[PDB]
């Protein structure tokens, strides 16, 4: 088969990582012990993408759990589906990053990365045909941010012809009171734009605004935000996990989603938070995007949409044309037929039908401009710079990450203004 | 003798192979286990169906076919399907990693790992032939294997088999069932690369087949299964002259002489009749005149184009079933005095006719009504260049911005190959224009 | 008949040579793309050494 090796680093990575494994374990009908107790053969046709099959029909997640502090490790191991993960695939330090990107990337993390790579290599070598890696982490912290981007670079050195996918959670003052997060985010984006092929931009600003403004969840907990992430991560992997024709693997998705290598930052979307018409209208609405960007402030380069549940497939085709026709100005004309629609007839838990959205929109610059706005004010202040230079970092490495993100924004702007003739 | 070896490349080729070889088996009364009670020459023979089937001592009739796909899930369905006993395991070849809708991976990165093994298995079939006629290659234009690996195979076949004839059944991309945004790139790359190595290519526009299934068969959302059973009927009509004998039977090679006036102009337009549902065929007999006139309704063509805005360079009618020349001549005489039929000035205007008395066949539970007589028209029309124009325009839109080109360069290709391929397509479009001009 | 043999051989020859050049040209380009990638990854490892060195020369 075509196996994906999952990696979750830092606190955020392990939090959303564990919920991801909880949701897809139930969708594939395996219990926290690892035995299968489902009813549909479609659950097992492509199970090897995410699970290792052991003796006695025992399915073990192909997952590697990493963090510079042993705290989160006990949380996952004690939480549901904690006894399903492989004990040897737990790689935890004791020092702790403390939201220092330099610690995760150059100092503390550089000393644990090798014992992580040993686990990556052991899982990889047992793959029938490894297709690539997917990493869950945040960009505002130190481990998931700094070490997460180190692991990606290290893995790319040994597997340069494989796909590197990430679910990167973007920082927002509405969720985390830590003030230095725009430093860690900018330093990370400098790495993700160079060493990843596909990055799902999970924006805490959007997750917060959705819970607060749409779900009416004043004081939203991390459990509320991660319920959206889990439903999203389940949606954007449906094509990998169940039998399908379209974007069935990580490479075919990238070819359909990435017209230029640097422009590989997707804004996902989900619905509902029904009829096929309003399922389609919601998923293209700014309120249902998991990135705090308005798609009607830019143009779509490419779009992938998967519908889940029992529904009329004629109606899905009719309504996807309707949205593209009535919003023709918001799709670049120099890429014909850039919107692709998939349909998986096994719905998620709780919903009779849902819709997941993956857009490569030039409006994503709004997210990078937000980070740059915070970062640039902090850099002039030179506020909290000794903690980074204290680990041996230079002031230029901050400047370089800034100008690279300025280029990314201007490159997204260039192709938004581009025309066919 | 005159054996033909079929090669099915990629999902479309493989899945169309299942429909074609299932349909062939039903036409010849061959069972899923390969036994053919009516065939009394056990272990061999010179019969017409032996051009496509070999025979084992145990009485099994085995398709002279190779199935190749750089991923195993499509061919696995053949290995475990109703007709798994029909094929020897060595005829079904699979890699581990597909081309990811990338011509470069199909032709180079992945294809080079398996090209030699495939050619060895094809050679193994050829050595069982007493008079190999040529190859039939089934593939999509859009997929990475169908485009990349096919063109690699066609190049290698030209080296190992010289000028032995090579025919294509090419699936032309349509957005209703498209799987990749880069299918125009793969289409132009494989067309440019195979052009010198193919003698005749029958394009099947998925949108043409999709529209016919919706309008003529009342299929709300046609699937690949609906399309492939219709495609196999057109393929079965074209190969029927090789697999059956008859007084009025005309070999496909005789049609080929008429269909290809110049080497590069080898893309005939296919038109089939009658495509009708059981519900509609009830108490409605389609006469020879009705199905023949239907061949000149653009709604019934395998490729979306308007022959009324083009010129004919050949017109072949391949009838099968209850058809007598008398009715054909009457139907043709009527059509010639009512249609927009214009031949180039350097070619005679006569229609070439073939009749196979074996009636059309349908697969159980299929959407096509079983009819007493069918016809497939093979015409060489300048209008087919419209299909090139649409593909080239979509290519130009993306290539102007170099969208997705980095996926190809990363696998070893150069921008010069894109421009070289597009320049060849521009020359081909001019070729179809020049052949349509009147003589001085 | 000598011309027909000649032309059949010339087509096989030009097809064999045109293909061999493409696979060689493609092998060099793909390897050169992989080599440039690793070199860029290898120069960020060398940079990390300079950073870790700079922390030891800070005390
Ligand atoms: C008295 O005033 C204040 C006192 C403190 C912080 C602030 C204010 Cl105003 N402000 C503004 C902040 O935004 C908090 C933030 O720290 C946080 O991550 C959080 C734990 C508070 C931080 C310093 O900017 C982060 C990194 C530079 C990080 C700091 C560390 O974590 N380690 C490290 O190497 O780097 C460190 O040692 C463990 C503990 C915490 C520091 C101290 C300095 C408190
Ligand atoms: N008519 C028809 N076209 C098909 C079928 N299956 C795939 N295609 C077309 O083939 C093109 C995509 O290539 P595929 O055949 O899916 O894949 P492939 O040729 O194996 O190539 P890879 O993508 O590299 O695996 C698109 O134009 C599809 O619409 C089928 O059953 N019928
Ligand atoms: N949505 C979400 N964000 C989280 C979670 N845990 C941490 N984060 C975010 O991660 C950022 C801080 O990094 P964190 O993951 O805590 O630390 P690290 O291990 O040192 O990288 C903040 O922006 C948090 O909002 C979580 O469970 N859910
Ligand atoms: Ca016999
Ligand atoms: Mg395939």
């Amino acid at each position: 088969m075509r196996e994906i090796v999952h990696i979750q680093a830092g606190q955020c990575g392990n939090q959303i990582g564990a919920k991801f494994w909880e949701v897809i374990s139930d969708e594939h009908g395996i219990d926290p012990t690892g035995s299968y107790h489902g009813d549909s053969d479609l659950q097992l046709e492509r199970i090897n993408v995410y699970y290792n099959e052991a003796t006695g029909n025992k399915y073990v997640p192909r997952a590697i759990l990493v963090d510079l502090e042993p705290g989160t490790m006990d949380s996952v191991r004690s939480g549901p589906f904690g006894q399903i993960f492989r004990p040897d695939n737990f790689v935890f330090g004791q020092s702790g990053a403390g939201n220092n990107w330099a610690k995760g990337h150059y100092t503390e993390g550089a000393e644990l990365v090798d014992s992580v790579l040993d686990v990556v290599r052991k899982e990889s070598e047992s793959c029938d045909c490894l297709q690539g890696f997917q990493l869950t982490h945040s960009l505002g912290g130190g481990t998931g941010s700094g070490m997460g981007t180190l692991l990606i670079s290290k893995i790319r050195e040994e597997y340069p012809d494989r796909i590197m996918n990430t679910f990167s959670v973007m920082p927002s003052p509405k969720v985390s009171d830590t003030v230095v997060e725009p430093y860690n985010a900018t330093l990370s984006v400098h790495q993700l734009v160079e060493n990843t092929d596909e990055t799902y931009c999970i924006d805490n600003e959007a997750l917060y605004d959705i819970c607060f403004r749409t779900l009416k969840l004043t004081t939203p907990t991390y459990g509320d935000l991660n319920h959206l992430v889990s439903a999203t991560m389940s949606g954007v992997t449906t094509c990998l996990r169940f039998p399908g024709q379209l974007n069935a693997d990580l490479r075919k998705l990238a070819v359909n989603m990435v017209p230029f290598p640097r422009l590989h930052f997707f804004m996902p979307g989900f619905a509902p938070l029904l009829t096929v018409p309003e399922l389609t209208q919601q998923m293209f609405d700014s309120k249902n995007m998991m990135a705090a960007c308005d798609p009607r402030h830019g143009r779509y380069l490419t779009v992938a949409a998967i519908f889940r549940g029992r529904m009329s497939m004629k109606e899905v085709d009719e309504q996807m044309l309707n949205v593209q026709n009535k919003n023709s100005s918001y799709f670049v004309e120099w890429i014909p037929n850039n919107v692709k629609t998939a349909v998986c007839d096994i719905p998620p838990r709780g919903l009779k039908m849902s819709a997941t959205f993956i857009g490569n929109s030039t409006a994503i610059q709004e997210l990078f401009k937000r980070i740059s706005e915070q970062f640039t004010a902090m850099f002039r202040r030179k506020a909290f710079l000794h903690w980074y230079t204290g680990e041996g970092m230079d002031e230029m490495e901050f400047t370089e990450a800034e100008s690279n993100m300025n280029d990314l924004v201007s490159e997204y702007q260039q192709y938004q203004d581009a025309t066919a003739d | 003798m005159r054996e033909c070896i079929s090669i099915h490349v990629g999902q479309a080729g493989v899945q169309i192979g299942n429909a074609c070889w299932e349909l062939y088996c039903l036409e010849h009364g061959i069972q899923p286990d390969g036994q053919m009670p009516s065939d009394k020459t056990i272990g061999g023979g010179d019969d017409s169906f032996n051009t496509f089937f070999s025979e084992t001592g145990a009485g099994k009739h085995v398709p002279r076919a190779v199935f190749v796909d750089l991923e195993p899930t499509v061919i696995d369905e053949v290995r475990t399907g109703t007709y798994r006993q029909l094929f020897h395991p060595e005829q079904l070849i699979t890699g581990k990693e597909d081309a990811a809708n990338n011509y470069a991976r199909g032709h180079y990165t992945i294809g080079k790992e398996i090209i030699d093994l495939v050619l060895d298995r094809i050679r193994k079939l050829a050595d069982q032939c007493t008079g190999l006629q040529g190859f039939l290659v089934f593939h999509s234009f859009g997929g990475g294997t169908g485009s990349g690996f096919t063109s690699l195979l066609m190049e290698r076949l030209s080296v190992d088999y010289g000028k032995k004839s090579k025919l294509e059944f090419s699936i032309y991309p349509a957005p209703q069932v498209s799987t990749a945004v880069v299918e125009p790139y793969n289409s132009i790359l494989t067309t440019h690369t195979t052009l010198e190595h193919s003698d005749c290519a029958f394009m099947v526009d998925n949108e043409a087949i999709y529209d016919i299934c919706r309008r003529n068969l009342d299929i709300e959302r046609p699937t690949y299964t609906n399309l492939n059973r219709l495609i196999s009927q057109i393929v079965s009509s074209i190969t029927a002259s090789l697999r059956f004998d008859g007084a009025l039977n005309v070999d496909l090679t005789e049609f080929q002489t008429n269909l290809v006036p110049y080497p590069r102009i080898h893309f005939p337009l296919a038109t089939y009749a009658p495509v009708i549902s059981a519900e509609k065929a009830y108490h409605e007999q389609l006469s020879v005149a009705e199905i023949t006139n239907a061949c000149f309704e653009p709604a019934n063509q395998m490729v979306k184009c308007d022959p009324r805005h083009g010129k004919y360079m050949a017109c072949c009618l391949l009838y099968r079933g209850d058809v007598v020349p008398k009715d054909v001549n009457a139907a043709i005489a009527t059509i010639k005095t009512k249609r927009s039929i214009q031949f180039v000035d350097w070619c005679p205007t006569g229609f070439k006719v073939g009749i196979n008395y074996q009636p059309p066949t349908v697969v159980p539970g299929g959407d096509l009504a079983k009819v007493q007589r069918a016809v497939c028209m093979l015409s060489n029309t300048t209008a087919i260049a419209e299909a090139w124009a649409r593909l080239d325009h979509k290519f130009d839109l993306m290539y102007a911005k170099r969208a997705f080109v980095h996926w190809y360069v990363g696998e070893g290709m150069e921008e010069g190959e894109f421009s070289e391929a597009r320049e060849d397509m521009a020359a081909l479009e001019k070729d179809y224009e020049e052949v349509g001009v009147d003589s001085v | 008949i000598q011309k027909a043999i000649e032309e059949n051989n010339n087509f096989i020859k030009m097809a064999k040579e045109k293909l061999a050049q493409k696979m060689e040209s493609n092998k060099e380009n793909r390897e050169a793309h992989l080599a440039a990638m690793l070199e860029r990854l290898q120069e960020k490892d060398k940079h990390a050494e300079e950073v870790r060195k700079n922390k030891e020369l800070k005390e």
